[PDB]
């Protein structure tokens, strides 16, 4: 039917789409071996949204997998379900980007950029009919960052009425794993405004806080994260895949939360979850979904919205409801917090329900929200960059490479520009 | 002898028309493959030998909903072709559904349209099923309206659309669309029957005491009252009412043509027990405003037509006694240029209960379809969402992508001003 | 898939190299003789069938030390012609090793690295192990750096030497030496990792308890944190880091690479059962300036970019809670200009132990390695000593004879100044 | 790989050499025939430093002994290991020099000088790379002085760019053992101050003090200070011969060593040194070698340390030890005594460890030190000098052999030269 193409690049990219096709293939029924051994002919209906059928009942992942070193790659492929991914989807080099931007923009970026290109283009016409792209990647490194900015920008290119889906992390507010974080989040940020229909913004601190206030959990494990992250991709494009009451797919959020196209940045959320004990003392109820969801505390991005305020909502359902309870309660939450909605938008929810909730739970909801509140991120990371080019710090590392300052300076007015576009709707 | 085409758009319309396909093959005792162990002729054709298929024609840009249908229980009812999909969904927005998506598949179903009509003799009109905030279901029906009223002309054409709530809306662009689609179909319908969600979520909680009703309930609701207004063609009666009749008795003014449904008595069987449902009552309770299908109030507005359906132990006598006694009540007014304001029916067939269903099963049923001015302060408030959102430009760039000017906007804007203009007009 | 290369230069050198090598026998399970009963690749190359030959290159202008490992257990171990020996060596003079003896031998080393990097598909950069103050490890390493720098170029060099310790020297004409030394491979050198003798010994007499060490036990704990930066490369873990990131994260200025070694935890077996060796633990411990590789005080100066390599049972959340208590800590302060100045590394390899050893096994390690404006102060006494020795002319001659001009001293005391500025500007 | 040639010149310098080639063959393990017995390995991996191999596993020293007289070469020749000399290297005359220093550097030394230069060329070529040279004499005498003298000279001639050692008894300062002594010192000094790297003086009263004081020798003989001497030959040379931590060759001791190059003359010291009784009343430490060493009782030459300053020290360590023991004592006796130590000089000390410890002996040190207290030696040989000078005593033994009364006055103004730099730097 409506067919996405997945793409990985970058080590955190890498390990969070192995993550998710882990998620996928034991959603559709499908062990690491590519056969299909589910029960429900609903997971065989829609199975050309994320697979290929092989020859032999047996079925590839439409992805392709990118990065600059062969470590990710081989992790990857001896680990589980590295055997169902084609041969020929990995596209890797050998001398690596090194947590440089340029280095993954404009020295091996455009050696590999041919490469993985023709990949891209040829899984792109196998299909009858593609609903757009989805990469998950990082903003902190070099090789995810600057290659995923190129891929998207030469795609874009390619095919400039498809969707162009990110699931990217962001650097953290706290604790940053990289001295050069601000430089690639910058620019990256300066690419993604342009060429990007809809961005994720993915959080390693709220990650962590979820996983030990929520989950109870005592010693979280970088798969814990991945886990959850995937757990967000796959609730986004449930609509695509099962039959349901309400259906939306990516165009219709796209069209329900971006009014205007620079603001396109969106920080997910999913519900219900839970620890091992606490399990017994609650219903799973729509009520304790809504609760759950709109929540500073479930929030995967280090950003609080109660100082800011909601532009759009979308609140996709999973599972057997009902669409009064449903309705009733958002119209709720939207009277009760009145004062967190932007005033001059009405309905600032969208509600979508699909049938099938995911194995395991009988309900489920993920949350998508574009509130003003990213400006505290974006503002955090514009900062950090104007102190660190005042001195001119490591910018020769960048210079190097064929980089000028002038990129440096347009990426930071770009920054600034969007901080105050999100500061003017507030 | 007289035959009624169906067309059901969009998602709410394909699955409006499942419910009533489902009680119209129940009520005839038309099993779900078609085959029945004869005034069903207006609604089921004849082919072959014992076969029976509906005058339907099912469209969607998205094939799920409609692949639900070709894989469900109702497979083997609808002729193959008569369901038509397309590939990509308009995704709420009314520039896909009028001029990106909607003309590479218009043509295949004004051939069916064409095809479905040479086998009528007898054609009485078009019963088109749809939504107002929905992409395809606004753009779609739009530009099918105008197609059709270019080619069969004089043919009456009825809608059925799905109002938005004051407060209960799904989409956020759901304003846009709604305006959009009433000032293209302002000039190309003869009558609309409007229900709203909110309403009927509110009846079912209150009169049929459901704790969670579902998009399943307000189908079957909304069906009932398809099947009381068309009992009229599919059985015999006392006093019957055609196509026509509710066009030249419902609409004063051409612009003016949008009448709003309501349905009586709805009670679970743990109340029926207890009630004498005679024609006065329902008659009575027909007119209380928490009754209608739609979240509005008549007591702000006066009635300017009002149409009567009656179904099952009806005689007309009783029928009299209670308009007369509606007449002399003073809280409800009509307008002072229309002194005779109802027009009846009497069907004698009851209504029929589907199986596992929420209603009970009763001797009588009323439907009654009330043009009213109070439908300004709903025009009202969906001008008042559309210039708050239309202030900041929000959303517009999606429309012109797909080929919309800001010109229509405006000039659908203008339109409603003067609807509203008129509505006020005719209430002095 | 990506291969490093190790050169080992003077007896300082060649020593930590045995001690390296014989550590990463140990890691990857092969035998002395080369045989073994696959990610050592980067490290060990294959030949035949089951022989594994190090990727190294050792060389020496006296034929002594080398002769020992042509002898020793390791015989069997290394190839041939990559244990390059001299006949008479430097004796402590700079000039010797740069013009006088280096010349006669450099060609053969570089023939032998060029074939070794034939054999290399994914080259990541050069490990050159050599001290400041001896005769060869000085002017053969800035001769060779120079050459590698002039042939490969782009390719990542680093270099792990012994830095003179503040009073505890064993020469007299040191300072000379690292002067020129300092000034020769400034220009050509990506990034230099500092330790001092005196500060590994006054470790060893207080963590390890050892009221005795020897060069051995130096050249063990070396060997440890040359392992735990290497593990990245010849391991698999949760957050890995190659060579080229050290230099991009730990270099702000082109002239300013000199970051210092830490290591722990480093305790013994008495002392490690009464002990729970957390994250924070050892992550406090390595911020301490009891516990530093290299006599100084990092309360005097400044940090200006951090690099914390983590090994075995390790998960993230720990080591953001420890970063984060860490930067809350007043008396440990960064430059203004670096708001993020830590670089994470996580490996699941928990730390071996050399049978015979003087540490205890344990189940995590930390290797940091941190720039810091404190350096300056080293810098400043080792330029003090050496105005002091060239005020009077001493031993000049000894360098004249052998090629070297009085210009030469002048220039490296010129740009030791300008450093020292450039130190100084840095840390306002 | 490098290679030492030893020569002996005059009676002292023949029994020295004979001690010297006795101690370092029981060193190597070679019996008085010229054959290999010793146990270790490391005792013939570098033997060919000092001996050569002439067929039947047989080895001969590479050594020249010289005398003007037959006396002293056959009495070593009938001595003990006298037979493992070759018998070529013999080069001796018949009338001898008389104590004169004349006779020893013009008259008969000039003929025999030819054939002793060409023993030496000829054992320099064998080699394949020699280290440079060492010479055994006296300064008193007329034989070892000016044959001494002549055949350094001609030597750094042919070679130029080797190391020129010399272990030469310099006179004593309370008794003469010769009435003409001062003039052949003063004139030898003024040619080794020309012509040599780096001098060892040795003073037969110290010897004589030492072996009363610290040894508790009641009938001391020349043999044992031989011995004495013989020690610190073999001391001085060991990493050249056996494996260590820290290494230093002749070249390094003299880098570390001499700063300018006239003050090259040191003033040696070996530990430990104790009496048979006072053997179990001690233990074998770093401390106790090092306090050993830092000791005006336990040098060498009649010179007391404390009435000037060190400019240089090397220390050079045998056995198994520690670095940080030595490196801390080596510090901590430069801070006790830092008025005795140059100031512009830091770090005076040089140090050195070899593996292999002398045999009999777990742990030993050699001490070498260029203190500015020779100039109380140099003054003392001068104004003897110029007080017989004063009244032409004993010049005509000289004038006759052809010498000038301008070489006298060179040779003082060369001695009042060197006391006044080693004043000026003291
Ligand atoms: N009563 C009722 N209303 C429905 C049902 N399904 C959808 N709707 C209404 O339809 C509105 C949105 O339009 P949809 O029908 O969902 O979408 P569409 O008409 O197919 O147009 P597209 O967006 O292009 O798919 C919602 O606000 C609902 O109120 C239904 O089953 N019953
Ligand atoms: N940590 C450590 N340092 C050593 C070792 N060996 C020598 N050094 C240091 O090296 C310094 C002197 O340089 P050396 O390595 O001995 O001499 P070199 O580099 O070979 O140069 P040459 O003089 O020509 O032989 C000393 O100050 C020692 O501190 C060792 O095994 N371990
Ligand atoms: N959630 C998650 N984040 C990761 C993972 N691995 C790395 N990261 C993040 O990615 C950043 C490092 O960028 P990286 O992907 O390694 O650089 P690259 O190799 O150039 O793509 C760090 O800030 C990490 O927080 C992972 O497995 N899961
Ligand atoms: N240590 C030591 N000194 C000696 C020995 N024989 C002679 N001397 C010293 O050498 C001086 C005599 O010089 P001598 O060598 O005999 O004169 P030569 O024949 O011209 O070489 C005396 O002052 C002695 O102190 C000896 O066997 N050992
Ligand atoms: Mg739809
Ligand atoms: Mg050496």
């Amino acid at each position: 039917m409506r067919e996405i193409v997945h793409i990985q690049a970058g080590q955190c990219g890498n390990q969070i789409g192995a993550k998710f096709w882990e998620v996928i293939s034991d959603e559709h029924g499908i062990d690491p071996t590519g056969s299909y051994h589910g029960d429900s002919d609903l997971q065989l209906e829609r199975i050309n949204v994320y697979y290929n059928e092989a020859a032999g009942n047996k079925y590839v992942p439409r992805a392709i997998l990118v990065d600059l070193e062969p470590g990710t790659m081989d992790s990857v492929r001896s680990g589980p379900f590295g055997q169902i991914f084609r041969p020929d989807n990995f596209v890797f080099g050998q001398s690596g980007a090194g947590n440089n931007w340029a280095k993954g923009h404009y020295t091996e970026g455009a050696e590999l950029v041919d490469s993985v290109l023709d990949v891209v283009r040829k899984e792109s016409e196998s299909c009858d009919c593609l609903q757009g792209f989805q990469l998950t990647h990082s903003l902190g490194g070099g090789t995810g960052s600057g290659m995923g900015t190129l891929l998207i920008s030469k795609i874009r290119e390619e095919y400039p009425d498809r969707i162009m889906n990110t699931f990217s992390v962001v650097p953290s507010p706290k604790v940053s794993d990289t001295v050069v974080e601000p430089y690639n989040a910058t620019l990256s940020v300066h690419q993604l405004v342009e060429n990007t229909d809809e961005t994720y913004c993915i959080d390693n601190e709220a990650l962590y806080d979820i996983c030990f206030r929520t989950l109870k959990l005592t010693t979280p494990t970088y798969g814990d994260l991945n886990h959850l992250v995937s757990a967000t991709m796959s609730g986004v494009t449930t609509c695509l895949r099962f039959p349901g009451q309400l259906n939306a797919d990516l165009r219709k959020l796209a069209v329900n939360m971006v009014p205007f196209p620079r603001l396109h940045f969106f920080m997910p959320g999913f519900a219900p979850l839970t620890s091992r004990g606490s399990q017994q003392y609650r219903a799973l109820t729509v009520p304790e979904l809504t609760q759950q969801m709109f929540d500073a505390k479930n929030m995967m991005a280090a950003c609080d919205p109660r100082h800011g305020r909601y532009l759009t909502v979308a609140a996709v359902f999973r599972g057997r409801m009902s669409m009064k309870e449903v309705d009733e309660q958002m119209l709720n939450v939207q009277n009760k917090n009145s004062s967190y909605f932007v005033e001059w938008i009405p309905n600032n929810v969208k509600t979508a329900v699909c049938d099938i909730p995911p194995r395991g739970l009988k309900m489920s909801a993920t949350f998508i929200g574009n509130s003003t509140a990213i400006q505290e991120l974006f503002k955090r990371i514009s900062e950090q960059f104007t102190a660190m080019f005042r001195r001119k710090a490591f910018l020769h590392w960048y210079t190097g490479e064929g980089m000028d300052e002038m990129e440096f300076t347009e990426a930071e007015s770009n920054m600034n520009d969007l901080v105050s576009e999100y500061q003017q709707y507030q | 002898m007289r035959e009624c085409i169906s067309i059901h758009v969009g998602q709410a319309g394909v699955q409006i028309g499942n419910a009533c396909w489902e009680l119209y093959c129940l009520e005839h005792g038309i099993q779900p493959d078609g085959q029945m162990p004869d005034s069903f002729n207006t609604f089921f054709s004849e082919t072959g030998a014992g076969k029976h298929v509906p005058r339907a024609v099912f469209v969607d840009l998205e094939p799920t909903v409609i692949d639900e249908v070709r894989t469900g229980t109702y497979r083997q009812l609808f002729h193959p072709e008569q369901l038509i999909t397309g590939k990509e969904d308009a995704a709420n927005n009314y520039a896909r559904g009028h001029y990106t998506i909607g003309k590479e598949i218009i043509d295949l179903v004004l051939d069916r349209i064409r095809k479905l009509a040479d086998q009528c003799t007898g054609l009485q009109g078009f019963l088109v099923f749809h939504s107002f905030g929905g992409g395809t279901g606004s753009g779609f029906t739009s530009l099918l309206m105008e197609r059709l009223s270019v080619d069969y002309g004089k043919k009456s054409k009825l809608e059925f659309s799905i109002y938005p709530a004051p407060q209960v809306s799904t989409a956020v662009v759901e304003p846009y669309n709604s305006i959009l689609t009433t000032h293209t179909t302002l000039e190309h319908s003869d009558c609309a029957f409007m229900v709203d969600n909110e309403a009927i979520y509110d009846i079912c909680r209150r009169n049929l005491d459901i704790e969670r009703p579902t998009y399943t309930n307000l189908n079957r609701l909304i069906s009932q009252i398809v099947s009381s207004i068309t009992a009229s063609l599919r059985f015999d009666g006392a006093l019957n009412v055609d196509l026509t009749e509710f066009q030249t008795n419902l609409v004063p003014y051409p612009r003016i043509h949008f009448p709003l449904a309501t349905y009586a008595p709805v009670i679970s069987a743990e109340k029926a027990y207890h009630e004498q449902l005679s024609v006065a009552e329902i008659t009575n309770a027909c007119f209380e405003p928490a009754n209608q299908m739609v979240k509005c109030d008549p007591r702000h507005g006066k009635y300017m037509a009002c149409c009567l359906l009656y179904r099952g132990d009806v005689v007309p006598k009783d029928v009299n006694a209670a308009i007369a006694t509606i007449k002399t009540k003073r809280s409800i007014q009509f307008v002072d240029w229309c002194p005779t304001g109802f027009k009846v029916g009497i069907n004698y067939q009851p209504p029929t209960v589907v199986p596992g269903g929420d209603l009970a099963k009763v001797q009588r049923a009323v439907c009654m379809l009330s043009n009213t001015t109070a439908i300004a302060e709903a025009w009202a408030r969906l001008d008042h969402k559309f210039d708050l959102m239309y202030a900041k430009r929000a959303f517009v760039h999606w429309y012109v992508g797909e080929g919309m000017e800001e010109g229509e906007f405006s000039e659908a804007r203008e339109d409603m001003a003067a609807l509203e203009k008129d509505y006020e007009e005719v209430g002095v």
